[PDB]
């Protein structure tokens, strides 16, 4: 019933408010100067990297980067999971393996929420690294990067914000169909409800919106094909990258992954 | 594994 859909749509929202201290409101006002703290610092080239880099090659040092950025991330979501109502019930290996494919899909849509066209906020809001810059990285690191900007740009779009991607983020998480699940249908059950509130949220938030909802669902299935293309670029790195390892928690998540 | 610390925390 409806009271119960939003109810549902307002637990998830304080819920994401609770786990991810960044939202897009605060970045977007970051991206847009509407706020009143210091403009981030630009990262655009090599030496303007070394000054920010204060607040081993560069492309290496990104990566490495990126890592720490990335598991911090996956215990936001993780802890954000665990209150989405019936997830914590689940038998535990299908917690792991909603988790384990479905992480990566959620830290990919955030990270739209920190990007424009020309480039991503970095540490907190604090910085901002150019498209251009991540572009001009060395094979294969330079590939990196810029499937998430064309995702983000387009994922932007349809301008949806922390209150709808609270629900879109718990429909991914809730994916009846990742490889190896125990228990499929108490998995689509909590999934098929949270679709419902999602439906709902988007009529009532963006009622002029054309088939957002049919939209959104879509950019859904698009983050497989984003997690899919950076794996395949890990699997190069481990085969011809050899002096830099992955962080042990972000080895456990890949490991096996399809 | 270290998901299941990060799962079963509170
Ligand atoms: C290569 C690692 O890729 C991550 C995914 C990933 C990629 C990129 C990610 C994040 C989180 C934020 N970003 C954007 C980003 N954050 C940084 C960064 C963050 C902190 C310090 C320095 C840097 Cl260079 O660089 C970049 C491009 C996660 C993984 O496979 O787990």
């Amino acid at each position: 019933e409806s009271a119960d859909l939003r109810a549902l749509a307002k637990h998830l929202y304080d819920s994401y408010i609770k786990s991810f201290p960044l939202t897009k409101a605060k970045a977007r006002a970051i991206l847009t100067g509407k706020t009143t703290d210091k403009s981030p610092f630009v990262i655009y080239d090599m030496n303007s990297l070394m000054m920010g880099e204060d607040k081993k090659e560069v492309a290496i040092r990104i990566f490495q980067g990126c890592q720490f950025r990335s598991v911090e991330a996956v215990q936001e979501i993780t802890e954000y999971a665990k209150s989405i109502p019936g997830f914590v019930n689940l038998d535990l290996n299908d917690q792991v393996t909603l988790l384990k494919y479905g992480v990566h899909e959620i830290i990919y849509t955030m990270l739209a929420s920190l990007m424009n066209k020309d480039g991503v906020l970095i540490s907190e809001g604090q910085g901002f690294m150019t498209r251009e810059f991540l572009k001009s990285l060395r094979k294969p690191f330079g590939d990196f990067m810029e499937p998430k900007f064309e995702f983000a740009v387009k994922f932007n779009a349809l301008e949806l914000d922390d209150s709808d991607l609270a629900i879109f983020i718990a429909v991914i998480i809730l994916s009846g169909d990742r490889p190896g699940l125990l228990n499929v249908k108490p998995i689509e059950d909590i999934q098929d409800n949270l679709l419902q509130a999602l439906e709902l949220q988007l009529k009532l938030n963006h009622p002029e919106s054309s088939q957002l909802f049919a939209k959104l669902l879509q950019k859904m299935t698009d983050l497989r094909q984003i997690v899919t293309e950076h794996v395949q670029l890990l699997q190069v790195i481990k085969k011809t990258e050899t002096d830099m390892s992955l962080h042990p928690l972000l080895q456990e998540i890949y490991k096996d992954l399809y | 594994h270290k998901l299941v610390q990060l799962l079963t925390t509170t």
